């Protein structure tokens, strides 16, 4: 998992 | 206390990195009625990645530290009491946020790609509820979660081309979501493949403006693509 | 409640980077009124490095920004008001740390390793209250902060290796206070220099001794 | 500037 910041 | 100054102090408090001074700034910005600015928004949600972001974060950590510490029975019953107080943060926070997305945001958003990306908002903090939920609580929320997510995904595809950051960044979190908390590695490899195969094919629609934020997105969702079929 | 309850929390703290409850466990431990081991004492100090450091970083941040909206005066004043919450956060931090240096720590500092280091903290924070002070209480309060810090170094002159990282950490920290808040940049080096000169005499810290001539080299250039 | 630890 790589999610948006 | 007038408008313009709290968007002052929140940005301020952004460059002093201090975001629960900015999350209450904008927190007061959302509670004086009218629909936010484009500015305001993303100040609203940088407010908000931040501190709950930072607890998330805690928990990792702690959390880790528990389970490694099983046949150590009263090191771990500390962390576990811990990991409850921060939870105890994550929840007053994500419900702040899908409050002012329930009694502001969402009633105001009167732009489609605001209301996808308040209805996204919506997913992730319902989303971040349900990583520490109990049990039948747990099943609620999740559902939440995934109905949020949906009706975003719908006007996304109706309203918004494939190349949006914001469309973008809905089908990452979505794929995330149907990965990380559904355990569908298919259902989360397959979105993220087409949100990514799409964005590519009309990379003619590709803003300047949007440019980098896309990119960054499209990579985290290659990124994923990887390490789920890997 | 319990001393090796609190220290855990504080540890476990320190592992999530949640400095507020690192500190405020040691805060706990303090309180109980026992002098605290090296691992205890480390921990409390590392706690509020942290938890003061933020606030000294923010207020750099938002005293830049006061300074670069001179003209334009309403941003000013936002930002000046701004300022004055972080100052007021800064002396909440400082009083507590001097507090429990009045009341707990020095009193019951048994060996001069330990006195040294808490009357050098107590010349840190008296520097770090004395750095958002006005006027005459500026005044006394870099006083309070020449006090500690000189007690310390005369203590750490008679009763210490001049090698140990707590007496080269005195010196870089006063030598650092007669350059920034007393300016003067002679009685700085002049320190700064007799330290490093009497610690490698003994070599037969590193760092420290390193961060000297880095500040060193600052001053004169 | 730069005293002792971080």
């Amino acid at each position: 998992r790589l999610s948006n910041v | 206390m007038d408008k313009n100054e709290l968007v002052q102090k929140a940005k301020l408090a952004e460059q002093a990195e201090r975001y629960d001074d900015m999350a209450a700034c904008m927190k007061s910005v959302t509670e004086q009625g009218a629909e936010l600015s484009n500015e305001e928004r993303n100040l609203l949600s940088v407010a908000y990645k931040n501190v709950v972001g930072a607890r998330r974060s805690s928990w990792r950590v702690v959390s880790s530290i528990e389970q490694k510490t099983e046949g150590a029975e009263k090191k771990q019953q500390m962390a576990r009491e811990y990991r409850e107080k921060i939870e105890t943060e994550l929840r007053d926070i994500c419900n702040d946020v899908l409050s002012l997305l329930e009694k502001f945001l969402i009633p105001n958003a009167s732009q489609a790609e605001s209301k996808v990306f308040y209805l996204k908002m919506k997913g992730d903090y319902y989303r971040y509820l349900a990583e520490v939920a109990a049990g039948d609580d747990k099943k609620g929320i999740v559902d939440q979660s995934q109905q949020a997510y949906q009706e975003a995904f719908e006007i996304s595809k109706k309203e918004m081309q494939p190349t949006h950051p914001i469309r973008l960044g809905l089908a990452l979190n979505f794929s995330v979501f149907y990965y990380e908390i559904l355990n569908s590695p298919e259902k989360a490899c397959s979105l993220a493949k087409t949100a990514f195969d799409e964005a590519i094919a009309e990379l003619d629609t590709l803003s300047e403006e949007s440019y980098k934020d896309s990119t960054l997105i499209m990579q985290l969702l290659r990124d994923n693509l990887t390490l789920w079929t890997s």
